[PDB]
RNA sequence: GAAAUUGUUGAAAGGGAAGGGCAUUUGAUCAGACAUGGUGUUUUGUGCCCUCUGCUCCUUGUGGGUAGGGGAAUCUCGCAU
RNA sequence: GGAAUACUGCCAGCUGGGACUGAGGACUGCGACGUAAGUCAAGGAUGCUGGCAUAAUGGUUAUAUGCCGCCCGUCUUGAAACACGGACCAAGGAGUCUAACGUCUAUGCGAGUGUUUGGGUGUAAAACCCAUACGCGUAAUGAAAGUGAACGUAGGUUGGGGCCUCGCAAGAGGUGCACAAUCGACCGAUCCUGAGGAUGGAUUUGAGUAAGAGCAUAGCUGUUGGGACCCGAAAG
RNA sequence: AAGCUCGUAUCAGUUUUAUGA
């Protein structure tokens, strides 16, 4: 009915790729080398 | 005595009975799919995240291992550019504006992905004064779809927003979520006319920050917008998004 | 494209309202080509004689089929022999209709055939000269 | 039939039809259940037809039955629906087992109102208002006018 | 008894143009409920209420209209306080 | 030799400040969180609080202020123009009617169709009935004279809306309407053969037959004539 | 404007390769 938009608003960043959840968790962004 | 339902009315509690509890078997063999269905969507995410990681990691290493053996690395010929319309409709010739709506670059701020080929380059050539085009990162594809991307479903620009519409639509061709759609756009891959195509062309907003020229329409080269910008595309559509 | 009926006659209009919800529920090709043939116009509707009928059921394995005619049937004088067959028409001539009674088959209208034949088993859709 | 009624009084004339402003249809037949009409809510295209109406403060139930088709003289049976509103809804309940939902909540409708209706006897009791509406009929305007302007 | 047009009175404006559109201030001015409850308990008092006896129109139970008495110590069933 | 730090780029990092919007209207769906029970920022705003009837508020007119706004219409030419029309107000004022011939749509009936020149009847120019005719169509091929449409599931093939069998489907096979393409035939007419024109060959031809679609009313509208959208000329 | 086949591989003010003056 309305767009809600990933990146923003957590819980829709979860509908869309459940790998999201293990992404935070473990940083992966924040990785060292 | 007492009264009794009709013979029409009968029937429909049977029939309703009879959809009904097909239905309900239905849907709960539906939400155990499903749920299989993101366990293969999961590990499939973790499997694209390691191999851009190790993409970029072996990119990294080549160029490290070239300097160290006091040789030169050619890096891999970017495959895949990013078109923006940066002229509007009026005052264009024919034979760059036909080319234009070949692209899907009808209205002004309208971004497409192209296949770069033998072919596509002499097309955006004919289109360099018209548009401003470049090479894309992984970021940058990743907000392009999850803000700006629309799904064509035999006509009507539907909002992705769920997996189920390209698992539907596209699951023809191999991709089942949002994710593997934009694995087939960074990495041009066997299905990338389908997936590509599917994609509605993108309504992009004039840029946040301005386009930092003082005059639009002269080449990138020398102070202007439009033609190949390579690299700062990114910099870019993420102000135009 | 044509989506409407242009005629004014109100029992052609109950069965452009029956055909509409057999187009879309049923989903099958019979009714959406019968459902169709109703918008046409008188022009566009020719009139298949008794002839044309007779014709049709020559065809092999066609022994029993139900014969439709969106448009009217109308009597043919020059034939002698007709088979025992069920036709469906909007209007049966006087002529006609006393021909296949006569014959053995019987005289139908499209809501008799929309309900012995819903998907429409076991049919043939005929069509009037138009040139 | 009634296909053929409706078809014959949605356009071609049902002649108790009020176009409001807003485009509306209301039919004024005293036995529909909405005021308003449309199919199978107004009385005569249907042909089962329940209504709730008041003769007196007796609010009966009127129904209509196919069966007299023939003979309009009866068509509507009527039943009283005691007074206290709790038995009375489910007084209707029974009437409207194996009817459509429709006329199942919409005569527990009309029952509802017209009993908020009996609102008039409040306004009855404690009526004692002394102010009453008076016409001001435009000859007595000029005779308590120009004769005042001659008195002067 | 319309408009053009004319006088009077009142209001407003006027440094070589007025009338129009978007927006607002000031001045003048007109609107702006014979709206009054709703709900849940408690005195009583009545009736189409309980109860005793009936009478009458018709069509299927899931009917309608309408008298004579009694009775609230059961009953909110309704309406009045 | 030892760390940094700018610069470029990333974060599905965190924490704020402001504006605008609140569409939709029982529940279904994609989800997250929770061991579960559930709950939630998850298919579009809810909760609390205040201002009221001599209200709250909302509008009209009059002007002021900021910004904007060439005199309407007709007729030319490449557009601007030029020019012609306009003192103001009321009322009047211009594509009509008819015939001939079509177009398409609707209705009636249908190889037929058309009551209304008439007659009968009538609650009276209405309505209701109808005889005999006639109109148009129903069977064609030619120039004076004629002939006449089945080798036939009124054809052989190919396609061809649909329908039937199989297959979960995807497909395949069969029958195939109108129609189209191809091969032909019947009928009449060809170039000859000459028994007045028999007979057999040479080939094509066709508002030809394939096995009827018209007639009438009405509406929309076109064409032409009627004064013919309205007003305006030198005349005999 | 309507009717008929199709809904497609029907095309395109475009690029590319191929083959000539």
């Amino acid at each position: 009915v309305l767009k809600k938009n990933p990146l923003k608003n957590k819980q829709v960043l979860l509908r869309l790729n459940p790998y999201a959840k293990v992404f935070a968790a473990e940083k992966l962004g924040s990785k060292k080398a | 005595e007492k009264i009794l339902t009709p013979e029409s009315q009968l029937k429909k509690s049977k029939a309703q009975q009879k959809t009904a509890e097909q239905v309900a078997a239905e849907r709960a063999a539906r939400k155990a799919a499903n749920k299989e269905k993101r366990a293969i969507i999961l590990e499939r995410n973790a499997a694209y995240q390691k191999e851009y990681e190790t993409a970029e990691r072996n990119i990294i290493q080549a160029k490290r291992d070239a300097k160290a053996a006091g040789s030169y690395y050619v890096e891999a010929q970017h495959k895949l550019v990013f078109v923006v319309r940066i002229k509007g409709i009026n005052k264009i010739p024919p034979k760059p504006r036909k080319v234009l709506q070949l692209l899907r670059l009808t209205r002004i701020n309208s971004g497409t992905f192209v296949k770069v080929t033998k072919a596509t380059l002499e097309l955006l050539k004919l289109i360099e004064p018209y548009v401003a085009y470049g090479y894309p990162s992984y970021s940058t594809i990743r907000q392009l779809v999850y803000k700006r991307g629309f799904g064509k479903i035999n006509k009507q620009r539907v909002p992705l927003s769920d997996n189920a519409i390209i698992e539907a639509n596209l699951g023809k061709y191999g991709i089942l979520s949002i994710d593997d759609l934009i694995h087939e756009i960074i990495t041009v891959g066997p299905h990338f006319k389908q997936a590509n195509n599917f994609l509605w062309p993108f309504k992009l907003s004039n840029p946040s920050g301005g386009w930092g020229v003082p005059r639009k329409f002269k080449h990138f080269i020398q102070g202007g917008s439009f033609g190949n910008r390579e690299e700062f595309i990114n910099k870019l559509v993420k102000s135009m998004n | 494209h044509r989506t409407a009926p242009k005629s004014d006659n109100v029992y052609l209009k109950l069965l452009v309202k029956l055909y509409t919800f057999l187009a879309r529920r049923t989903d099958a090709p019979f009714n959406k080509v019968v459902l169709k043939a109703l918008f046409l116009s008188k022009i566009n509707r020719p009139p298949v004689s008794v002839s044309r009928i007779a014709r049709a059921l020559k065809q092999e394995g066609a022994a029993n089929k139900t014969v439709v005619v969106v448009g009217t049937v109308t009597d043919d004088a020059r034939i002698f022999e007709f088979p025992k067959t069920t036709v469906a028409a909007l209007r049966f001539t006087a002529g006609a209709r006393a021909k296949i009674v006569k014959a053995g088959g019987e005289c139908i209208t499209l809501d008799q055939l929309a309900v012995r034949a819903p998907k429409g088993q076991n049919t043939l859709i005929l069509r009037g000269p138009r040139n | 039939s009634d296909e053929i009624v409706w078809q014959v009084i949605n356009q071609s004339f049902c002649s108790h039809r009020i176009k409001a402003p807003n485009g509306q249809n209301f039919c004024r037949n005293e036995y529909n259940v909405t005021g308003l009409c449309t199919r199978q809510s107004c009385p005569l295209a249907n042909s089962k037809y329940a209504t709730v109406k008041c003769d007196n403060g007796k609010l009966y139930l009127y129904m209509k039955t196919p069966e007299r088709a023939h003979t309009p003289a009866k068509l509507w049976e009527r039943i009283k629906l005691s007074k206290n509103y709790t038995k009375a809804l489910q007084q209707i309940d029974e009437h409207l087992l194996h009817w459509s939902k429709f006329f199942r909540h919409k005569c527990k409708q009309r029952f509802t109102k017209l009993t908020q209706v009996m609102i008039t006897e409040r306004r009855l009791a404690l009526r004692e208002e002394e102010r009453h509406y008076v016409g001001v009929a435009p000859k007595v305007k000029r005779r308590e006018q120009n004769r005042e302007r001659k008195a002067l």
